[PDB]
């Protein structure tokens, strides 16, 4: 909270706003929580599917197959941020 | 657990034969989905009362449905499964090359193939063999 | 050009097809093959 958006508050332990949004309106406002997601680390936009993921899992899917047409992040300070695309291959992973 | 302050509800997706319009032209893009839902988060089920005399036909070499990469019948979705993303619809196309273009060069990652007493005025889709006349069951999709 | 609305009848106890001793499907013959002999005929007979 400063004025802007109806949460009011100013701490941690609140929630975040992963939300959708058209041409004049919006929807799909889910609300997970700062817990479970505790630091950013990556952020995709991948075409088939046309789903978006705030670092590893789902948070948005739709219906259409619609390629990435531009992307931008806001900051003010903190590590030098990348930007990257790529392609589609096959890969394993070890996991503990 | 969803996001937050959530009472546990499940929604109900509903089907039903509509009075429907024309069978399609030559194009296989020319076959339009007459419903569509789509899945968000949370709960669903999904009343198919689509068993009333529309018989299942099985699948062979070309026509029927082309449930491979989906394993569960139609009529089992309301068990518990997991999935990540599902959008269901139907659509009234020809019958004999129905799923088998439609799943390649299509919109669907399985699509099934129910059937009726259908008038046998239907332009079929494949390449070459556009200019005959065929059935027309319902054909619903599924994107699993 | 047979299969214009015209249904494949799966084989059962007595009527259908008896494709035993030939695994091809009908509409399977233009892939690469080997025969020795070979005669294809149409004939409009009964069902069972
Ligand atoms: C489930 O939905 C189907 C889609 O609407 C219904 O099938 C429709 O039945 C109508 C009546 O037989 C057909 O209308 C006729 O279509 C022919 C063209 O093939 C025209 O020449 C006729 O004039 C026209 N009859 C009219 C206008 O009175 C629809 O074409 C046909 N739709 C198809 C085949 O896609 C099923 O009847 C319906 N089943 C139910 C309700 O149980
Ligand atoms: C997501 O949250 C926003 C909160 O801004 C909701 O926006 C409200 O929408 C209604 C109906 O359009 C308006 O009457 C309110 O004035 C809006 N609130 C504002 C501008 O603060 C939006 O509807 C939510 N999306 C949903 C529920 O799908
Ligand atoms: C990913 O996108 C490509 C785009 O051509 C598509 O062919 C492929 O099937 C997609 N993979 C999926 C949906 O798993
Ligand atoms: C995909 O689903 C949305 C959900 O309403 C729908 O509006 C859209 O027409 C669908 N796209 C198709 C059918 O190509
Ligand atoms: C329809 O959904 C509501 C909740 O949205 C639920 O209470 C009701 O039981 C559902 N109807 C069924 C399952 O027939
Ligand atoms: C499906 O909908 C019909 C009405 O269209 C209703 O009579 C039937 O009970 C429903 N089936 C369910 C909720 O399982």
């Amino acid at each position: 909270k400063y004025d802007g958006c109806p949460i009011t508050g100013m701490l941690q332990k609140n929630f975040l706003r992963v939300s959708a949004m058209k041409n004049g309106q919006l929807f799909y406002n889910l609300t997970v929580s700062v817990a479970k997601y505790p630091t950013f680390k990556s952020f995709q936009c991948v075409n088939n599917l046309t789903s978006v993921y705030l670092n590893g899992d789902l948070v948005y899917t739709s219906n259409e197959t619609t390629d990435v047409t531009s992307a931008g992040v806001y900051f003010k300070a903190g590590g030098p941020i990348t930007y990257k695309v790529m392609r589609e291959v096959k890969a394993l992973a070890y996991f503990v | 657990e969803n996001s937050v302050n959530t009472t546990f509800t499940l929604h109900n997706f509903t089907f039903h034969n509509e009075t429907g319009a024309n069978p399609n032209p030559s194009g296989v893009q020319n076959i339009q989905t007459y419903q569509t839902q789509t899945a968000q988060s949370g709960y669903y089920n999904f009343n198919f009362s689509f068993l009333s005399s529309f018989v299942y036909k099985e699948s062979n070499f070309m026509y029927g449905s082309y449930h491979p990469s989906c394993n569960f019948r139609l009529e089992t979705i309301n068990n518990g499964l997991w999935f990540n993303s599902l959008s269901v619809s139907i659509a009234y196309g020809p019958l004999q090359g129905g799923c088998k273009q439609s799943v390649f060069s299509g919109r669907a990652t399985c699509c099934y193939a129910y059937s009726y007493g259908g008038p046998s005025l239907c332009k079929g889709v494949y390449s070459g063999e556009l200019d005959l006349n065929f059935e027309c069951g319902l054909l619903v999709y599924v994107t699993k």
